[PDB]
RNA sequence: UAUCUGGUUGAUCCUGCCAGUAUUAUAUGCUGAUGUUAAAGAUUAAGCCAUGCAUGUGUAAGUAUACUGCGGACGGCUCAUUAUAACAGUAAUAGUUUCUUUGGACAAGGAUAGCUUUGUGAAUGAUAAAGAUAAUACUUGAGACAAUUCAUUCAAGUGAGUUAGGAUGCCACGACAAUUGUAGUAACCAAUGAGAAUUUCUGAUCUAUCAAUCAGUUGGUAGUAUCGAGGACUACCAAGAUUAUAACGGAUAACGAGGAAUUGGGGUUCGACAUCGGAGAGGGAGCUUUACAGAUGGCUACCACUUCUAAGGAAGGCAGCAGGCGCGUAAAUUACCCACUUUCGAAUUGAAGAGGUAGUGACGACACAU
RNA sequence: AUUACUUUGAAUAAAAUAAGGUGUUUAAAGCAUGAAUAUUCAAGCAUGGGACAAUGC
């Protein structure tokens, strides 16, 4: 550690670099939101996993469980508004 | 040695038999310090002392350009191989050379 | 190098006649091989007195002063020695620092006590003495 | 100087200790003061954290008790006859806290065994047998 | 180290100082005086982060320097005085006091004091110690030593003193049928009634506590602080009143 | 009892000597020989001044060969996280064995507790022992 | 994203490894429009240093037609040492403890400064002596116990005390500035003090081409020493302590913890460096002042270095901030200011290469021209 | 009768890990109400149960 100030990413690499099954998928979103590069795909990409893993480590418990109702309810509440 | 409370044998086979894998093990013994001419470092600095030319193995043929060069901080000697095409002309003798390890690992 | 008259000094240090090294060179023993200025006799072995240049080769030191020859000069002997003034003394052991040919001395700090008759003679040997008796 | 610290010693195996670093002031140590017999003369160190310490090295006057009677009234020693310490401390007439020694029942009576510190009280008291 | 330690870093503050983490390099230490270093708030921080007064901490000398802020029966003159629990804090001029108080949120609040109430303050008997000349006298939560006390009073009572006279008024005793309000950790900013103690003979003394909805909850005997004798509240409490929400009514009620 | 140089005398002497025994605290009994007996010791928890304090350790009696001084042995568990198992350990500990316990022999379970240093290695008392049975060698303190 | 692919053969099915792959941290080639954030002499050398700065301080309340008081024992830098040592969680001090802060004779005796008076050296923060001159510098003085040491007693809350306290006999220091404005002192009790220091339990990499190890060593008695317990040391006594559950020894390119990189679960690698604790100021060693230093931007001696010189001598420790040489694959300006955070002070103001701004900066992070 | 096991609590540095809230224009940021913020593997303290377990009368 060296910086005390918080620091994060954004975008991680595909691990597969030339496949012609995302190739082709790639143009089919970038042409269509008119998009510059290929960053914005990585990067909502984590987002999606930001919150998949969220609902699903909460959703093996059961229905009454404090931690589920506390930040489940928040959890559909943020990306209900969103 | 499976048992709940034979949590000794199993950890010191593991000591045992992590000894014998030929990859860890070089990042365990001091051999690095002391037999590897780049040593830890990943680019090394040298002298040009000799031009020579090793044919390829048996498949191929031609004679590939080379230079024997000695280093700066072990004084060891070590082929270095040129280049590119021709590239041999551009290179001196006793002259600052830089030389980089290879593709395969170490 | 030398500056001055030295008087006349009972030498008592003969040929292979170990001395100590009072300099912080790394040279320890140096045994006496020859003497500068020696005018020689037949079947004389060649003497070194207080203040004298002498040749001599270093048989205990530090590696790069091993097995050499050195060129010193006698600061201490052990030899009874008269001053003009009706003095009487002696030292404890002979010793000696190693010097150059203009009188540069090698080390830089001398152990122990140097003689009057070896600090005149060399300038830069009696800056460096602790005490010159 | 003298430090009473445990990293000169040995473990309960017998292996060596290994240095990590220098001799610490808060490991003091003072040669002791063997409170011999002679003029009074008692000397004041400073101890840490300001204290005084009365430093005795020779005193002749002990202020001793009695409780069978309860008097205390300070005699002069004679001398030093017998030490449960160490036996060449009786010769050299050394005041050490149970250290048997002789006087003379002038104020007693008109063997005392030693019950302070000398070395750190700087006077000697005692009681008798 | 070698002796003392003068410079207290930002992140080695306790927590509940409400610093930041980028603001400085250093905070402010405590001095020496009625109440622990992490059982305080040094008074820098009150008139700069609580009351924001002034803008940086170099206007705060121009303020206690003065003679402006008075604490207890006196009144001070340092920058950064310790000031821990619930003693008294009036500011005359500006016509306004306060009281730094615990809360069930983990932090120092501060409840206005009127200038009725304000001539008083609790303390609490931490021992009873018989002094030389039989003389008993007792050490209280703020360090303060007091003279003859009344002889009923134990160790771990409490007593309502007064600051200019300086005397014991009443005295509250530690038993099943009071009530308390707690400084310790978890428990701490929690308001309630003793209901059950068990002692250990080993390390420790367990009390149990209700709250006064129903909820109870446990606590070391060195983190008790008597307020009172009989569910009867001797101070202002908080705004919160001190209860202990069961974080329904903070993640939803937040949201509007 | 009275054969050593030094006149071998109790720290809180009383005349009527009495044999001063303070009574213990932690739901311990003092034992009967400790009364009776006309032993002295200078660090015993019973008829001297040293306290017991909140650590307290139990194991079994190893070695009686080392005068008013005894090792206790534990062999306790150790957890080892990546293979889920326990290892078996042991820790020696000396501790003071007051001359009250005249019974105690080696292999007796015993109830210690810490105080302060009384050597460089030893910083515990006996507080109890209970007997156990026998292999030959009933070697006592 | 719980993922594979090319390579032994005419061809096939396996073990098997090489190479490919993605990511973190170092260096480098090529290119490089911006805004915000930000690493940056560690790896090899805890190697050597020209220079400049980094610890000083005056309110009406000490002395006025520099002395005295406090601080430099904090801050800051580096990671050499170090393998149950340190460190982390925890427990004890009924085995010790300060500094600062907060609660309890209408006036004595003196000479040492400032300024000179005559100077000596080439200099060293160089030093001589003659005249006075004040104290909140030093003694006294008195206006009146407290607390320690020793022998003996009355004996309670306390998990636990011949214990806090009281009473004896007695020794010792012995007070409440001879104190200033037109606050200041002596002690004694308690808190700050979950602090500082010791100490209880548990926990560490590889190695058996390390299998037996220890003689102050294991414990007891009695003393000494230290603020304090103890072989910490001393005199006597007995032979005891660890050991296959890895003792003793060896290596590290080993400061430890909080943590970091990467992970389906499990795990592997790293951590000098934000913060806490530890150690060190070229190398040990010995001490001064003081409440805390074995202080090194304090002293001394030795080993190795550096600087001026009138050749008689003098001081210095950049592993502080910039910067210089070497080392290397490998790393920034010989800048300005106490404005933000904080610390020190004779205390609202004075100081801080701590701290902030500026400068280089494709280590990295975010939005983004063409 | 201890210990292990298991369920609970207490106390448990901050920074950080995943975040509760909060349009630095979004985001990286920051905490401008301070999420109860959960964190403590290894140990230790008190506690409900004794099926599986180790200790010998």
């Amino acid at each position: 550690g060296r910086c005390l100030r918080n620091h994060s990413i954004t975008y991680k690499t595909p691990k597969v670099p030339y496949e012609r099954e995302r190739f082709d998928a790639e143009l089919k979103l970038v042409g269509q939101f008119g998009l510059k590069n290929k960053k914005e795909i990585q990067r909502v990409h984590y987002m999606l996993g930001h919150m998949r893993t969220i609902a699903k480590v909460m959703l093996m418990k059961d229905a009454k469980d404090p931690k589920r109702l506390l930040e489940g309810a928040a959890l559909l509440r943020r990306l209900h508004n969103l | 040695a499976r048992g709940l409370h034979a949590a000794r044998k199993m950890l010191a086979q593991r000591r045992a038999n992590k000894w014998a894998d030929k990859e860890w093990k070089k990042g365990k013994l001091v051999t690095r310090y002391k037999c590897n001419p780049l040593g830890t470092a990943s680019h090394a600095k040298g002298l040009v002392q000799e031009k020579l030319g090793i044919e390829t193995k048996q498949p191929n043929s031609g004679i590939r350009k080379c230079v024997r060069v000695r280093l700066l901080k072990n004084g060891k000697k070590i082929t270095a191989f040129v280049p590119r095409d021709g590239s041999l002309n551009y290179v001196n003798e006793n002259d600052e050379v830089l030389i980089s390890g290879f593709g395969r690992r170490g | 190098g030398r500056q001055g008259n030295k008087f006349r000094v009972t030498c008592g240090l003969n040929n292979a006649s170990t001395v100590n090294c009072a300099d912080n060179t790394g040279a320890k023993t140096l045994t006496i091989i020859s003497v500068k200025g020696f005018h020689g006799r037949l079947n004389r072995l060649p003497r070194a007195g207080c203040g004298d240049m002498v040749v001599a080769t270093c048989k205990k030191g530090k590696p790069e002063y091993r097995k050499k020859m050195h060129t010193a000069v006698i600061i201490r002997q052990r030899r009874t020695w008269r001053r003009k003034d009706g003095v009487t003394l002696y030292f404890e052991d002979n010793a000696a620092v190693i010097v150059n040919m203009k009188g540069e001395m090698k080390g830089s700090a001398i152990t122990g006590p140097v003689s009057k008759e070896s600090a005149d003679l060399w300038p830069k040997i009696s800056s460096n003495a602790p005490t010159i008796v | 100087g003298i430090t009473r610290d445990s990293r000169h010693k040995r473990r309960a195996t017998g292996g060596k200790k290994n240095s990590m670093q220098k001799k610490k002031k808060n490991t003091m140590g003072r040669q002791p003061a063997n409170t011999r017999l002679g003029a009074i003369r008692v000397h004041d160190v400073r101890c840490r954290y300001g204290i005084i310490k009365r430093r005795a090295l020779r005193l002749e006057n002990g202020n001793f008790s009695w409780a069978s009677q309860s008097i205390t009234k300070g005699t002069k020693i004679l001398n030093v006859v017998y030490n449960a310490s160490d036996n060449d401390f009786v010769r050299t007439n050394t005041l050490v806290k149970g250290a048997i020694i002789e006087i003379d029942p002038a104020p007693f009576r008109l063997l005392a065994c030693i019950s302070s510190r000398p070395g750190q009280t700087g006077s000697v008291e005692g009681y008798i047998l | 180290a070698r002796g003392p330690r003068h410079h207290l870093k930002r992140l080695n503050a306790p927590h509940h100082w409400m610093l930041s983490k980028l603001g400085g390099t250093f905070a402010p230490k405590p001095s020496h005086g009625p109440h622990g270093m992490k059982e305080c708030l040094p008074l820098i921080l009150i008139l700069r982060n609580r009351l924001n007064y002034a803008l940086n901490g170099r206007e705060v000398t121009m303020i206690v320097k003065n003679r402006t802020i008075k604490i207890d029966g006196k009144i001070r003159t340092d920058t950064r005085y310790p000031v821990g629990f619930m003693d008294v804090l009036s500011i005359p001029r500006t016509k306004e006091n306060f009281r730094l108080m615990y809360n069930t949120k983990r932090r120092f609040c501060l409840v206005p004091l009127t200038a009725e109430q304000a001539k008083f303050k609790l303390c609490k008997i931490e021992k009873r110690v018989l002094g030389t000349g039989a003389i008993p006298y007792i050490v209280t939560h703020d360090g303060r030593t007091i003279r003859y006390p009344h002889p009923e009073l134990q160790a771990n009572d409490t007593i309502k003193l007064n600051l200019e006279t300086g005397k014991i008024v009443d005295f509250v005793k530690f038993d099943i049928g009071n009530t308390a309000m707690m400084i310790g950790g978890n428990g701490m900013g929690r308001v309630g009634v003793i209901v059950k103690r068990e002692v250990h003979p080993g390390s420790f003394e367990i009390v149990h506590i209700k709250d006064a909805k129903g909820n109870t909850f446990t606590t070391r005997l060195n983190n008790v602080f008597v307020i009172g004798k009989g569910t009867e509240t001797l101070v202002n409490l908080p705004l919160d009143k001190g209860i202990k929400k069961p974080l329904l009514q903070q993640v939803n009620e937040t949201i509007k | 009892e009275q054969t050593e140089r030094a006149y071998q005398k109790q720290v809180f002497h009383h005349h009527s000597v009495k044999r001063y025994h303070k009574q213990i605290g932690m739901g311990f009994v003092t034992p009967a020989e400790a009364i009776k007996g006309t032993y002295i010791d200078k660090k015993c928890p019973f008829t001297s001044d040293v306290s017991i304090r909140g650590r307290t350790l139990s194991g079994i009696v190893k070695s009686c060969h080392m005068k008013r001084t005894i090792i206790v042995r534990r062999d306790y568990f150790h957890y080892v996280s990546k293979y889920q198992r326990y290892e078996k350990r042991h820790k020696n500990i000396a501790v003071h064995c007051s001359p009250a316990f005249r019974q105690l022999k080696e292999g007796d379970h015993v109830v210690i507790g810490q105080c302060r240093p009384l050597s460089k290695t030893v910083r515990f008392n006996v507080l109890k022992f209970t007997s156990r049975g026998t292999g030959d060698k009933k070697q006592f303190a």
